[PDB]
């Protein structure tokens, strides 16, 4: 997928 | 009324481009059917779907009147949807935003702080040359208000109006006076941006805006001292946008005055050493300060500190840092040119870097750093870079080399040799526009013609597919046929030029399929001029001209007909108009 | 994963071995570099089940060049499998041996190839014929040393028509790469024998059988007549390539046939229905059919003279087919169907393809130039298109009018008034220059020629080199014809192109014009405004040497591209 | 002379590849997708690509484009024929042409690809014959492939001997906007589903004009078929000699012959349509359809596609007979009629809205297409005379055939 | 029955042509 | 001032677009396609800076979806990156674990946040909490 990941992961 | 999420899921469920287009058309049919009925309840969903379809690559021309109708509505969601539609699908060339002026004026006096702000943002985003003319009076009214949330919007609207209408800046001078004491960071940033825009638009306000330099310096010092703040403090830098705006204003202010430069010298010195460049914000602030110092008449110590900072940043492994350093060096080329020669090794190494932007910056810096003493040494490096350059950079490298040779060429013979080498190696990379410049340079020089003619003859017999090189060789032949072959009226000893190879080459170029009608014209002109310039091969080009007078090209056919007429009826007057053209700069 | 797969493949259970083989095949097909496990799968090679053997052979073929050293452990397995009683196993082994791109492995495979050359099984014979050609392509010297040419020659003279066709194809491929030395050509008896097996050949074998006759050159009309009579039945084949191959063979044989006899007329009559049938093929084959028709059109244009309705471009026709339809119509354009061609071009001008519109305009101009009987109709169509108020259409019409005026300008004075005001604001260099040239050459029926040129002189120094030259030529022509209304205009043009003009060719032209004006203005009428000779139009017909060479190269890449076979191969 | 036949996907992923000569590296497929994108975006897209010295000639299937690499001057027509044969084989083996079967039937797909073509030269292409040697659920190859008869498998036994024929007609009319028909051709289609015992040698006999003239009966209704394309089982020599249609029918449905002759008769359906499109105000569709076909024949499922405006909305249909529906996906008015008696006349009055704002670019004028399909109607008048079913054992066959008339390229040019 | 025209039996040869 | 801002995915699909220059729709589409091709045809060590048509095109994608900007040659380059990072952080704080799925469905919220943050290519609020509070207040209005 790779879309559910956060933009910055904070 | 289908929901936005449902439409998004339906679009995502389509895989084929044709299937996606069919689904988009099916949705747009329902949207148009709803719009034609004057629907007002589910208008927001239809507007969102239309905006999504337009952003997805589908036409939205029919959804123009609906946005205008929803803009003048009373619902907050409907007003927001109309504003979004006007901002997205509305532009200056749309021609449907003229009616939006009345809606903006009606919403400009709305008591709600969101409707007025949304209208101001839409006006700033889609400012037109006529909307700003009829909206200048309302914009200035909001600029004098004390609304912090509205002060920034008013400043942005004024900046947009000034950018769209440079003649309307006179109405903003009495409105922005005494506005540098705003406590809010956003208001101060907007005021600084507006002042910078006013200064850059016209220089009449520079004197009026130059009195506030001490206030700006004090504000910058206070911001630097207040390095801790929950708001605007990111990565240890407080108000990075405000600091950048202040640095830009300081650089743009006092660039040609000593009082303005001297007033901000202490602040620049304090910020040049009291700033942490570990993060990207610190590096950007340092780059802005260095650019401001280079663009202003600062002290020698500030220049030395800027040079040291640029040298330190040039060695950074970060691609962004290297690009920023290269841009700063290119900007500070004319100013402090002597100190820029210390990074010649770094500039040369940057050409071999694997960064397209970095390579371009290094090439630009090398081109701008070419002087009257390093031109000979840098010529070999430029030739090596052009030989091993990218396909899209070979033409740029050749153009830069030609410009450097024409500007600071050490000698005509060396410059001529470099130009010939570039033409022979550039091939299909030399721009056709440089051909007239090369022709003018050749015509201006009247001391080196035999060697240049021989070199052109040698380089033209090998290949002829180079349109610029072919045109240059044809022009050189047409200008110096009397020097290319000396004493070749009749049969003589075997030499490089025999008075017949040039004619055969010209005929082959004219009849060659690798002709764009420009090199063929040059070859025809050279052949026509060789009738008087050369007398050994006489009565031979006339047959070719007569045969070439029926060419398919209208201009080529007319030129051939004129040449044949001149050769058959004006043989005595043929030499009466074959004089050399004047040479000018 | 990799360790688990290796452990599964190194097991004694066939149920896990099959799953491991399937997983390895999927990983390679899924895009996984499974070449590191090639030696591990080498141990699990000699298996009774044919399902795993095929996968192993495919993996070895796909993992042969990557690890040639690890492939040295398969010669014994191939030798053992080359004698299996099942013909399918032997054929698979032969195919795998020829597919192995190993230089040190083909040397030891000569004996199995020799053993399988005389195989009684027709599938085995075909597999051996393919393997011999593969070995020759991989190693010509090894194939020549093995003496497989003699076996291949006798293969065509044996039973099994499919095997004979395969052997013929292999021999043609070998001779194709051969330097023509020791050609495998055969006498009329061999041709008759091949024709006897031609009717028993399959769809794929039919092409191989007909390609053999493409190289043979008949020497007598009786032989050519017999060849034409035998190839006549091939025109009713469902395969498009078979029909195309038969058409190419007939065209090649027509070079030796006599037009005096009725055979040439019958062949010409029987070829049009084949072209019509091929014209209704798939859209992918439409381009190939159009290219073949264009190649044969320049050779024998009397066959498809009446074939014009089938050349109409369809609404759903592909862009590559729509473009070729215009070229086919132009090649077949004639005064008999001039009205139909004009109607088709008029309909094609209402489409939305800008490239299609330009192609249609070019085709209309070419048709107008080729046939002078429809010049008035073409001019009227161009005027209507210009009145259509289309920018691309306007530029195309301007270009067509400029081309036509230089060709047939004797009766072109009736359109100058209409073109005098035709929205001259268009900035297309190909249209503005054409309009300037038309005005300069036709500056007699327009009383405001000087006024029109005034607007084009505002940016003459920065418009373009060709545009500037055309404007200068028009100004010079106007001054020579009417110097009373253009006396100051000529001086202004000379000043702008001689003082402010830095173009070398343009500067030379301006200096020459100034010198001619200052030397003898009267002589400029007979020197500049002279009657140019007839313009030689660029003939679209290819050279006869290329057409003769292209005739044999039918259905290949050199025919679609209209380029020589040695000018496109690498 | 293809170097490697590969099967790609819609995202550029190669579903399956099978090199046949190896003269082209497998990494060249990566540039095929960008090359196709550049050709399509610049209008230079063609079925035959060219990656330097290697050409990528392939066609686009239902879900993937079968790109076959080649390096030498290979026969592009041969490559196209091989691709068509492979597509037919895949359709016969797999009922669907999509990526769902490519990733699920690789075991049989690889075997079929290996067996079909060797060294770039295909050898076996009969799906029915190929199904006896490669199965997805191996014995010696059948003798049919080695034998001359590769389209009639021996040993086939059936309880009955019934052959079903299908004389499918395709009425293609190219009517210009001026009202004149330019391309009016009818192509016959004789598709037969032979299901008998053994390998009978069919002796086809019809009422051909040439056959009637040769026999001397050139006075009755004879079909003047300009082009006749016989199948592989049909012997070309027999037809060339005395128009003898002698061939061995296969087991299943296949196309024996395909007639194709020009048509000079009146159209079966005459459509008189008007366009009262106001300038950004409204539009009128005065469409009248006149059936010129025989009254005894009925056109089942008549679908006259009328292209309506692309941006038209709020449409109203005032017709006489048949369901009228506007499809936003197709952007046209579908004049759907279930049963259309011969000589019927349907009148329609369309009325749809249009936005006040003009469109940015023109959309063109799609032609009006009719989807009439009248069964039991032979427009060409060709009638089957006899079918000589001969078997060595000797049996009484019960052949059957049906005539179906439909509209082919029957499009009407718009004004 | 069947859409597109009911299937009809076919003859064996031209009995009138011998 | 930022000439344009475009949020494009790694596959090439654009999830956001905001251009401050009045350009034709066909011209805008061509420019977007060229920008996608240039960014999609760039490595990971290109410095995240491109001079396309004399425009400081800065690319800095924190996930599969990339980000683009059009900055004129009159301001610093790190300022654009800092502004982009601040905007991403503000969007994450307003949304809460912002991912690709929420961007497509909540495109209107992202557009509203961008409008409330940057107007006309210039910044409107330097702080990160005041803008969030204003956006929340505007959303709560109904």
């Amino acid at each position: 997928k790779g879309e559910n990941t956060s933009l910055l992961h904070p | 009324p289908i929901r936005l999420r449902e439409l998004i899921r339906t679009i995502r469920t389509a895989r084929t481009q044709a299937e996606e287009r069919e689904m988009i058309q099916k949705e747009c049919a329902a949207i148009r059917s709803s719009f034609r009925e004057e629907d007002n309840t589910y208008r927001c969903r239809n507007v969102a779907k239309l905006l999504y379809m337009h952003m997805l690559g589908y036409p939205a021309h029919f959804g123009q009147l609906e946005c205008l109708k929803l803009i003048a509505s009373q619902k907050f969601t409907d007003k927001r949807i109309g504003y979004l539609g006007a901002m997205l699908l509305l532009d200056e060339r749309q021609d449907v935003h003229l009616l939006m002026t009345n809606c903006i004026k009606n919403d400009l006096n709305h008591s709600t702080q969101f409707v007025q702000g949304l209208a101001l943002c839409t006006l700033g985003c889609m400012g037109s040359s006529e909307m700003c003319r009829d909206l200048a009076g309302e914009v200035e009214k909001l600029l004098k208000t004390s609304n912090s949330y509205l002060r920034k919007k008013a400043a942005l609207c004024a900046v947009h109006v000034i950018r769209k209408v440079p003649e309307l800046m006179e109405m903003f001078l009495p409105a922005t006076k005494n506005l540098l004491n705003e406590k809010n960071h956003g208001v101060l940033h907007t005021s600084v941006v507006l002042l910078t825009e006013m200064c850059e638009r016209s220089p009449d306000m520079l004197a009026h805006f130059r009195k506030l330099v001490p206030q700006l310096v004090r504000i910058l010092k206070n911001l630097i001292m207040s390095g801790y703040s929950p708001e605007h403090d990111v990565s240890g830098i407080s108000d990075p946008f405000l600091q950048v705006r202040i640095l830009r204003l300081l650089r743009i202010l006092g660039r040609n005055d000593d009082d303005s430069s001297e007033a901000m010298n202490d602040i620049l010195a304090q910020v040049a050493t009291n700033t942490e460049t570990s993060k990207n914000v610190g590096n950007a602030i340092l780059y802005e300060t260095v650019l401001t110092i280079m663009d202003i008449k600062s002290e020698s110590g500030l220049r030395v500190l800027a040079i040291n900072i640029l040298g330190r940043f040039l060695l950074n492994n970060d691609k962004n840092i290297r690009y920023v350093a290269l841009t700063s060096l290119l900007k500070t080329v004319q100013t402090d040119h002597n100190a820029v020669q210390r990074h010649r090794s770094t500039i040369v190494d940057c050409l071999k870097d694997l960064d397209v932007s970095i390579k371009r910056r290094a090439m630009e810096l090398s081109f701008a750093l070419v002087n009257g003493n390093n031109i000979r040494g840098m010529m070999k490096e430029l030739l090596y870079f052009l030989d091993s350059c990218e396909p899209e950079f070979k033409a740029d490298c050749a153009s830069g080399i030609f410009l450097a040779a024409e500007k600071y060429a050490p000698s005509k013979r060396w410059h001529i040799d470099t130009i010939m080498r570039v033409l022979t190696t550039a091939g299909s990379y030399v721009r056709d526009d440089a051909v007239p410049n090369l022709i003018q340079l050749i015509t201006n020089s009247v001391e080196m013609h035999a060697y240049t003619v021989q070199r052109l003859y040698k380089a033209i017999l090998g290949d002829y597919s180079q349109q610029p090189l072919v045109q240059v060789a044809a022009w050189c032949i047409g200008e110096y046929g009397d020097l290319l072959v000396s004493g070749q009226c009749e049969e003589e000893e075997p030499i490089q030029v025999t008075e017949d190879e040039v004619l055969d080459i010209l005929e082959s170029v004219l009849i060659s399929n690798m002709s764009t009608s420009v090199t063929r014209g040059y070859a025809l002109t050279a052949i026509m001029k060789l009738s008087t310039r050369f007398t050994c091969t006489v009565n031979r080009i006339k047959k070719v001209v007569s045969i070439y007078g029926s060419s398919i090209d209208v201009e080529l056919q007319q030129r051939a007909v004129e040449y044949n007429a001149l050769f058959k009826k004006y043989d005595h007057m043929r030499s009466a108009l074959l004089e050399r053209m004047p040479v000018m700069e | 994963e990799i360790f688990e797969l290796k452990a599964e493949l190194n097991s004694d259970k066939k149920e896990k071995k099959k799953e491991a083989v399937k997983k390895v095949i999927a990983s390679m097909t899924v895009g996984k570099d499974v070449s590191a496990l090639f030696p591990d799968v080498v141990n699990c090679m000699q298996t009774d089940n044919l399902e795993l053997k095929k996968l192993v052979y495919l993996y070895l073929m796909n993992y042969a060049k990557s690890q040639p050293d690890m492939a040295i452990m398969a010669v014994n397995t191939f030798v053992k499998d080359c004698e299996d009683p099942n013909p399918l196993i032997r054929a698979l082994a032969v195919r795998t041996m020829g597919c192995i791109r190993v230089d040190k492995i083909t040397e030891y495979l000569c004996e199995p190839l020799r053993k399988c050359l005389k195989d009684e099984d027709p599938y085995v014979r075909k597999t051996a014929a393919v393997c011999v050609a593969k070995l020759h392509d991989i190693n010509a010297q090894l194939v020549e040393d093995q003496g497989f040419l003699d076996t291949l020659k006798d293969l065509i003279s044996d039973s099994n028509p499919m095997v004979v066709a395969n052997a013929v194809a292999a021999l043609s491929e070998i001779a194709e790469s051969h330097p023509s030395s020791n050609l495998l050509d055969l006498n009329p008896q061999s041709i008759n024998k091949l024709l006897t097996a031609l009717n028993e050949c399959t769809e794929w074998g039919q092409i191989f059988i007909l390609d053999c006759l493409a190289n043979y050159m008949p020497k007598d009309d009786r032989e050519a007549q017999s060849i034409c009579e035998r190839v006549t039945p091939r025109l009713s084949h469902a395969n498009s390539a078979v029909v195309l191959s038969a058409v190419k063979v007939l065209m090649k044989f027509m070079e030796m046939l006599s037009k005096d006899l009725d055979y040439y007329g019958t062949l010409l009559k029987k070829l049009a229905p084949p072209l019509v049938t091929l014209l209704s093929a798939e859209p992918e084959l439409q381009y190939v059919a159009l290219r073949n028709i264009n190649l044969i059109v320049q050779k024998r244009p009397e066959i498809l003279k009446h074939e014009m309705k089938v050349f109409f471009v369809k609404y759903n026709d592909p862009i590559y087919v729509k473009l070729e339809k215009l070229d086919i119509m132009i090649r077949l354009a004639s005064q008999a169907n001039i009205a139909q061609v004009l109607a088709e071009l008029r309909e094609y001008a209402t489409e939305v393809d800008v490239d299609f519109v330009r192609k249609a305009v070019r085709a209309i101009g070419r048709c107008a130039i080729k046939v002078e009987q429809s010049a008035e109709r073409c001019v009227s169509t161009l005027l209507d298109l210009i009145q259509t108020k289309v920018n691309y259409v306007v530029q195309e019409a301007i270009v067509v009018i400029k081309d036509i005026f230089r060709k047939y300008p004797n009766k072109y004075e009736s359109v100058i008034a209409t073109l005098c005001e035709n929205l001259d604001s268009l900035d297309e260099p190909e249209a503005r220059a054409a309009m300037i040239w038309i005005v300069g050459e036709y500056a007699e029926r327009i009383d405001n020629a000087d006024e029109l040129l005034e607007s084009f002189l505002e940016g003459f120094h920065d418009k373009s080199t060709q545009v500037q030259l055309q404007l200068l030529t028009a100004i010079v022509k106007l001054f020579l014809k009417k110097p009373t209304e253009t006396q100051e205009l000529v001086q202004q043009v000379l000043s702008l192109a001689t003082q402010d003009s830095d173009n070398p060719d343009l500067r030379d032209r301006g200096y020459i014009y100034w010198r001619l004006l200052s030397t003898d203005p009267v002589a400029a009428k007979e020197v500049v405004l002279a009657e140019k000779p007839l313009i030689s139009e660029e003939t679209d017909l290819i050279e006869p040497t290329l057409l003769d060479e292209l005739i044999c190269y039918i259905g290949t890449l050199a025919s679609v591209y209209h380029k020589p076979p040695s000018a496109f191969v690498e | 002379s293809a170097s490697a036949v590969y099967v790609l996907d819609l995202k550029g992923k190669v579903l399956i590849c099978r090199n046949y000569r190896g003269d082209v590296d497998m990494s060249e497929v990566e540039h095929f997708m960008p090359i196709l994108m550049e050709k399509e975006e610049e209008g230079m897209l063609s079925p035959i690509l060219a990656h330097g010295g290697v050409r990528f000639m392939w066609i686009k299937h239902n879900n993937l484009y079968l790109v076959a690499t080649s390096k030498k001057n290979a026969c592009v027509s041969l490559v196209f024929s091989f691709l068509y044969k492979v597509v037919q084989v895949f359709s016969e083996y797999f009922k669907e042409l999509e990526e769902e079967s490519i990733r699920d039937n690789f075991v049989i797909i690889y075997e079929l690809l290996d067996e079909l073509m060797d060294f770039g030269y295909p050898q076996t292409t009969d799906s029915k014959i190929l199904q006896e040697y490669i199965t997805q659920e191996a014995p010696r190859p059948p003798a049919t492939v080695t034998n001359a008869v590769s389209w009639r498998s021996e040993g086939i036994k059936y309880r009955k001997n019934e052959v079903f024929l299908d004389v499918i007609e395709a009425v293609n009319l190219l009517v210009s906007a001026n009202g004149n028909v330019l391309r009016s051709e009818i192509v016959g289609s004789i598709k037969m589903r032979v299901f008998l015992s053994g390998m009978p040698e069919l002796r086809l006999g019809l009422n051909d004009k040439v056959l009637f003239d040769n026999t001397g009966r050139g006075k009755s209704k004879s079909v003047e078929l300009e082009d006749v394309k016989f199948h592989q089982c049909v012997r070309l020599s027999r037809f060339e000699n005395d128009r003898t249609i002698s061939f061995i029918p296969p087991d299943g449905e296949f196309e024996l012959m395909s007639y194709r002759l020009n048509t000079h008769v009146k159209p079966l359906i005459w459509i008189e349509s008007v366009i009262e499109k106001h300038s950004h105000s409204r539009i009128e569709y005065m469409v009248k359809a006149k059936s010129q076909f025989k009254r005894r024949s009925t056109a089942n499922n008549v679908e006259i596609h009328i292209p309506v405006p692309n941006d038209a909305d709020s449409p109203k249909f005032k017709t006489t007979v048949g369901s009228v529906k506007w499809v936003p996906e197709n952007s046209e008015i579908v004049w759907s009629v279930k049963s259309f008696p011969g000589g019927k006349e349907y009148l329609m009055r369309a009325h749809f809205g249009l936005p006040s704002v003009e469109a940015e670019d023109k959309e063109g004028k799609p032609p009006i297409s009719v989807k009439f399909e009248i069964p039991y109607f032979t427009t060409s008048g060709i009638q089957v005379r006899y079918l000589k079913i001969i078997e060595k054992s000797g049996y009484q066959a019960l052949p059957w055939v049906r005539y179906i008339t439909q509209n082919g390229d029957y499009q009407l040019r718009t004004q | 029955d069947r859409k597109g025209g009911s299937y009809s039996q076919a003859a064996g040869s031209d009995s009138a042509q011998s | 001032m930022i000439h344009f801002i475009l949020l494009f995915s790694r596959q090439g699909k654009l999830r956001l677009q905001k251009w401050y220059i009045t350009l034709p729709d066909k011209e805008r589409k061509k420019i977007t396609r060229e920008i996608v091709q240039i960014i999609l045809s760039r490595g990971h060590r290109t410095s995240s800076f491109v001079d396309w048509k004399e425009l400081k095109l800065v690319y800095k994608r924190y996930a599969s979806l990339y980000f683009c900007c059009a900055i004129e040659n009159q301001d610093n380059e790190l300022l654009t990156l800092e502004i982009v990072h601040r905007y991403v952080e503000l969007l994450d704080k307003y949304f809460g674990n912002v991912c690709e799925l929420d961007i497509i469905f909540n495109f209107e919220k992202a557009y509203f946040i961008l409008d409330e943050f940057i107007i006309g290519g210039e910044i409107q609020e330097t702080s990160k909490k005041i803008a969030v509070k204003a956006i929340e207040d505007s959303d709560m209005l109904q």
